């Protein structure tokens, strides 16, 4: 779920 | 999952020797309809995730910043709900 929490954080952000 | 399901049957055909099963339709579709949802953000994470791979060279050195004092205010909250939650079980052993 690190892969996809990084995907919602970083989809937040690009 | 399986050998439940047979035993089940099994003591179906024992008691046998339409109201359930529309039951059991309604509640597959309902299943499913988190499901797909769940798939449209696993969707939507992995283009992000290959948006960032575009960026994925050398980029900016200061996101690792950016994330690493996110790390410390999510550390803290959560070290803030844990201490919260302790201390509502040691409320309750003192109780």
């Amino acid at each position: 779920l690190q892969e996809i929490q990084q995907a919602g954080e970083r989809l937040r952000s690009k | 999952e399986e050998l439940k399901n047979a035993e089940i049957a099994l003591r179906t055909q024992k008691t046998p020797p339409n109201t359930a099963p529309a039951d059991y339709f309604h509640t597959l579709v309902q299943q499913f309809e988190v499901q797909l949802q769940q798939y449209r953000q696993q969707i939507e994470e992995l283009e992000n995730h290959l948006a960032t791979q575009s960026n994925t060279l050398h980029l900016s050195p200061q996101d690792l910043s950016m994330a690493m004092q996110k790390l410390y205010q999510t550390f803290v909250a959560l070290a803030a709900q844990l201490q919260a939650v302790n201390e509502n079980f040691k409320m309750l052993k003192e109780q």
